[PDB]
């Protein structure tokens, strides 16, 4: 309810010093998008008229970092928790066969900001890899989720 | 990190279709 995985703790800070320059204790509305999109999130205007319509309802024109996962959270959570796992494929797989291969993974990386060589690649996947084809599926990807 | 890194990329981009709207 008030916090949720590392995965909070990972972005609420860089959300929160992105942008909090002003030291107005949170991030400023009209540039939370791009505290957003600074982590390399590409969301929408009318969705960040949304949140800004959300968070703007006590009217102090700043975002609060540790409660905006908790939207994100609330977005996918209720939303479809089945498709939430294959969007994964939607975030890794690009091949679209099924398997987010090395070069995906690679071109994730570097989508993401990391450029992974042929045999750099071959432990990213081993990994999650379970059989070790060299092309993560969704069980692999899946289970170092959980597995920790 | 060796037999994880999945586990350390997964926490940075775990979701992307939770905030995308197309």
């Amino acid at each position: 309810a008030d916090q949720l995985t590392e995965e909070q703790i990972a972005e609420f800070k860089e959300a929160f010093s992105l942008f909090d320059k002003d030291g107005d204790g949170t991030i400023t509305t009209k540039e939370l998008g791009t505290v957003m999109r600074s982590l390399g999130q590409n969301p929408t205007e009318a969705e960040l008229q949304d949140m800004i319509n959300e968070v703007d309802a006590d009217g102090n024109g700043t975002i609060d970092f540790p409660e905006f996962l908790t939207m994100m959270a609330r977005k996918m959570k209720d939303t479809d928790s089945e498709e939430e796992i294959r969007e994964a494929f939607r975030v890794f797989d690009k091949d679209g066969n099924g398997y987010i291969s090395a070069a995906e993974l690679r071109h994730v990386m570097t989508n993401l900001g990391e450029k992974l060589t042929d045999e750099e690649v071959d432990e990213m996947i081993r990994e999650a890899d379970i059989d070790g084809d060299g092309q993560v599926n969704y069980e692999e990807f899946v289970q170092m989720m959980t597995a920790k | 990190t060796r037999k994880k890194t999945f586990k350390e990329v997964a926490n940075a981009v775990k979701i992307s279709a939770s905030l995308m709207g197309t």
